[PDB]
């Protein structure tokens, strides 16, 4: 389990809160990200 | 009349304290649902001071 999203609509029409830890980095961030229809993150 | 500040017309409910909404979605006024097109009870939610 690498990160969160929260939101209402999570499709890049609101403001969506992002937390993503990559091994060693917790970035956050609150742009207006346009998702896929599954997001996921490959190795 | 200055057209570069904006503030938002219609909203369903009412803001939580130190709320940020800045979505531009068209304001259903009707049981009609607007499908991105203003009209008759859909009208654009923000407004300029002038
Ligand atoms: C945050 O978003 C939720 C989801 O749309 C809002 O809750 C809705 O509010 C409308 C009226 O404005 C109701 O008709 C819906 O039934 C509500 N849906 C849910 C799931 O609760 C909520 O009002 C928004 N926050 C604010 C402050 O407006
Ligand atoms: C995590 O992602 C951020 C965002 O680009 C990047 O700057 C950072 O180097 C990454 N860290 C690792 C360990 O992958």
């Amino acid at each position: 389990i690498r990160g969160w999203i929260f939101g209402t609509t999570l499709d890049s029409k609101t403001q969506s809160l992002l937390i993503v830890n990559n091994a060693t980095n917790v970035v956050i961030k609150v742009c207006e990200f346009q998702f896929c229809n599954d997001p996921f993150l490959g190795v | 009349g200055n057209y570069n500040y904006l503030y938002r017309l219609f909203r369903k409910s009412n803001l939580k304290p130190f709320e940020r909404d800045i979505s531009t979605e068209i304001y259903q006024a009707g049981s009609t649902p607007c499908n991105g097109v203003e009209g008759f009870n859909c009208y654009f939610p923000l407004q300029s001071y002038g």
